[PDB]
């Protein structure tokens, strides 16, 4: 699913993402948009053979499995 | 390989966000905040970020 600037912020809004550890909303659309241009599908794979994956470009080296990452 | 967030990274990419907030949550308070994301420290830091929630209903 590719977001919508605003419809994504919504979101986040609501998964309490504004203001979280002082970050506001406007961070994490920004990032959001730089890293996967709000599409929940993109994936990136990086030199160290691990993957990004999401919305946010979350790495398989430590935060989630792919079953194929060392 | 670690698994810190607990969870399939076919997860993540989910129409519901929900996961990836979860685990993005955890990777803030990890001790380098936002920096974890390249992007962001490149392309959002020190800008006004502001302007992306505007003209949004919140």
């Amino acid at each position: 699913k590719v977001f919508g600037r605003c419809e994504l912020a919504a979101a986040m809004k609501r998964h309490g993402l504004d203001n979280y550890r002082g970050y506001s909303l406007g961070n994490w659309v920004c990032a959001a948009k730089f890293e996967s241009n709000f599409n929940t599908q993109a994936t990136n794979r990086n030199t160290d053979g691990s993957t990004d994956y999401g919305i946010l470009q979350i790495n398989s080296r430590w935060w989630c499995n792919d079953g194929r990452t060392p | 390989s670690r698994n810190l967030c607990n969870i399939p990274c076919s997860a993540l990419l989910s129409s519901d966000i929900t996961a990836s907030v979860n685990c993005a949550k955890k990777i803030v308070s990890d001790g380098n905040g936002m920096n974890a994301w390249v992007a962001w420290r490149n392309r959002c830091k020190g800008t006004d970020v502001q302007a992306w929630i505007r003209g949004c209903r919140l």
